[PDB]
Order: C-alpha cells, then sequence, then structure tokens
C-alpha cells in the first residue's frame, strides 16, 4: 500500500471546551490574534519577551 | 498577592510575593450658618405675641 492509513491519524478527537479568544481573518486563513502581557507578564517583574 | 511565572536558567529563581498596606483615615468637617435676628426671637418665643 503506497498510501496507508496513517498511524498518526487513528486517534479520536479530544474533548473540547468553548474558549474565548480573538480570531482574525488575514488573507484566507484564521489566526488567533493574541497579546499575552495582560494574562501573563502582568504584575510580575518578568519582561515581555 | 503577586503571582509567579517560572523561568529557566540562567535566570534567578523568583519566589511568591505578598504585599500588605494599611491606610490611615483622613478626617474633615463642614460648616453652615443659620443666624437669626432679634425681633424674630421675641416672636417665636411667644413674647411679643
Amino acid at each position: 500500500e503506497a498510501n496507508r492509513e496513517t498511524l498518526d491519524e487513528l486517534e479520536s478527537a479530544p474533548q473540547t471546551t468553548r474558549v474565548r479568544a480573538d480570531l482574525v481573518a488575514i488573507g484566507d486563513r484564521l489566526v488567533f490574534l493574541e497579546a499575552l502581557e495582560k494574562r501573563i507578564y502582568a504584575a510580575t517583574n518578568v519582561p515581555y519577551p | 498577592h503577586q503571582p509567579l511565572i517560572a523561568r529557566d536558567g540562567p535566570h534567578p529563581v523568583e519566589q511568591p510575593v505578598h504585599n500588605y498596606m494599611t491606610k490611615v483615615i483622613d478626617r474633615r468637617a463642614l460648616n453652615a450658618a443659620f443666624s437669626l435676628a432679634t425681633e424674630a426671637i421675641a416672636l417665636l418665643t411667644g413674647e411679643a405675641l
């Protein structure tokens, strides 16, 4: 068989929650548009990389 | 309470932090003046009646 059922493909989809995140359409592709320094890097001293 | 984000070496290892302030109350007052008059006192008193 030239094209097998791929072992990497035989897993069932994980359970999924409904998460709030921005999704922007740039060109033809969806993208999470994300700026972390609120969730993370806030009120700690670690600089925003 | 301030959070942590665990970094890697060679960055020093930070610890949880806690902040306690206690503010002192600041106090003030207000003023208003009601002043009466003399012949007005005699009336209400019932005198001149």
